[PDB]
């Protein structure tokens, strides 16, 4: 076939990774394993960990934006009520 | 052709053959690597090595005797070969080493020089004998945390931490009388040997029994020893096979003969009546492969081993081989079975009747230790010829079809797909 451009991924047998030596892996048939029910008592307290480290990165920016939103909204409500028609004429045009 | 065996105080087993120039005598114990622990693993191999030590071996060489030992999983054996006339001097050397010198072989100068030899020995194995190395790891993962998982040569770590006391402890627990069988092959008569044995009395640790354990079990799993620096990929794959003394002992061995063995460089091998060869020769999926039906006391392994330089098509090798095995449950033909019978007889014959008595002893010894007797070669053929296609199918449908497998490999195995992909091929889709 036609010549193909060099990439950073090959295929089974020539993936393009470095030569591996010394690493030995082990596995056991899913058939021989305890049918799905053990994901509790042992896998419950361990869980919820990949969000205890992340919630701050999500929560703080969320908080900042929710507060900013609530504030501008409440201010708009005031501007269009009787009490604020004076301020409305001022900040408007 | 005669299998004579009698018990008086010790169980004596022999098989004479007058045409044989030499005679072999030895003791075979009913305990091997399968009786060891993960920590004293390699003690049996160590024993074998001192028994063949330069010192003990020279004593037998002066007398004109040759030494031989074999460490297996279910058993262990120490053999001395001699001329048909010196059949008595072999027993002198046997007793002199297992009672008199059971303390002279274990000197702090002999033991150290021997330990240093089995260390370079077991190391060389792991570093270069990839096919046997892979087959050994196959047993290791297939029978993990069970007796059959321990390798016969022992592990480097348990070996270098072994001491004289461990040898003794093992010897005083397994080299017992009730866990032994004296075997003699060559040309000597049964009545000839038993007399020289029943002559010399003394029991030496009689009534003592070896320690017990837990039953061996197959666990579908895998061990991948990837090494991209090796020029090939060596793999072994198998299902739970048949233990010796199993009704399907022969059906299993026949099934393995159907796929047999192969060698891509041998012209004649490329011509065998094996359907799998049509698939594997087109793109040359492997340099070689060989099927086997390994049988032990509690269990066995049925599968194949293979070696290949076609590292980007390993998945086709595995896929075609497993599709062929699927056939045994659903479409194996009369002629494939018949071809197997003929070839099984030829190989079984060449084993049971070689021009070497030491092989005969091991075969005889191993058999009598498990079933108390040996099935005659002619008796086997009767069982082999009686196998029908219906038998092979019933066997395969129980042992091969949609059953867990065990895998082991080393070298360039990046192309060997995941477990589930291999496991899924143990069957076929149907309406």
């Amino acid at each position: 076939g036609p010549p193909s451009g060099k990439t950073y991924m090959g295929w089974w047998g020539h993936m393009g990774g470095p030569k591996q030596k010394g690493i030995t892996s082990y596995a056991v048939s899913p058939y021989a394993q305890k049918p799905l029910q053990g994901i509790f008592h042992n896998a419950v307290f361990n869980s919820f960990r990949r969000f205890k480290s992340q919630f701050l990165y999500v929560l703080i920016p969320a908080g900042i934006y929710w507060y900013w939103w609530k504030n501008g909204n409440e201010y708009n409500e005031f501007l269009y009520s009787k009490a604020g028609r004076e301020e409305l004429e001022r900040v408007n045009v | 052709a005669e299998v004579t065996q009698l018990s008086n105080g010790i169980v004596v087993a022999t098989e004479h053959n007058p045409s044989a120039h030499t005679a072999s005598v030895g003791v075979v114990f009913g305990s091997g690597a399968a009786n060891e622990n993960p920590y004293n693993n390699g003690v049996s191999n160590l024993w074998k090595n001192i028994f063949l030590s330069k010192e003990n071996s020279a004593v037998a060489a002066k007398e004109g005797l040759a030494l031989s030992s074999n460490i297996s999983r279910d058993f262990q054996s120490y053999i001395v070969s001699s001329l048909p006339g010196s059949t008595d001097k072999s027993l002198d050397f046997l007793n002199q080493s297992f009672i008199q010198q059971k303390a002279n072989l274990l000197s702090s100068s002999n033991f150290e020089a021997t330990k240093k030899s089995v260390l370079k020995q077991v190391q060389d194995f792991e570093d270069n004998d990839h096919p046997n190395r892979v087959l050994e790891h196959l047993h290791s993962t297939a029978f993990q945390n069970t007796p059959l998982s321990l390798p016969t040569r022992g592990t480097l770590e348990s070996l270098e931490n072994l001491v004289v006391a461990d040898l003794e402890s093992f010897a005083n627990n397994h080299f017992l009388n009730s866990n032994a069988v004296v075997v003699g092959t060559g040309n000597i008569k049964h009545e000839d040997l038993v007399n020289s044995i029943e002559s010399k009395n003394l029991s030496l640790q009689t009534g003592t029994k070896p320690v017990l354990k837990k039953k061996a079990a197959f666990l579908g799993s895998e061990v991948r020893l990837r090494d991209d620096t090796l020029p090939k990929a060596w793999i072994s794959l198998a299902v739970e096979g048949e233990p010796v003394n199993s009704p399907n002992y022969f059906v299993a061995k026949l099934a393995a003969q159907i796929f047999g063995s192969y060698n891509a460089f041998e012209p004649a091998s490329r011509l065998q009546g094996i359907k799998l060869l049509d698939n594997i020769q087109e793109y040359q999926l492997c340099d070689n492969f060989n099927h086997f039906s390994l049988s032990y006391k509690d269990s066995g392994l049925w599968g194949f081993s293979t070696a290949t330089r076609n590292v980007t098509m390993i998945d086709d090798l595995i896929h075609f081989t497993l599709k062929q095995w699927n056939r045994l449950t659903i479409s194996v033909t009369d002629t494939e079975v018949e071809r197997a019978k003929s070839l099984l007889k030829l190989q079984l014959g060449q084993l049971y009747e070689s021009g070497n008595p030491v092989n005969d002893a091991n075969l005889l010894g191993a058999e009598v230790l498990i079933k108390g007797s040996k099935l005659s070669l002619g008796e086997a053929f009767k069982k082999i010829d009686a196998i029908t296609v219906k038998d092979v199918k019933a066997w395969a449908g129980k042992r091969l079809w949609d059953q867990d497998i065990a895998i082991a490999g080393t070298g360039q195995i990046e192309g060997l797909l995941d477990y589930m992909r291999i496991r899924s091929d143990m069957s076929m889709m149907r309406w």
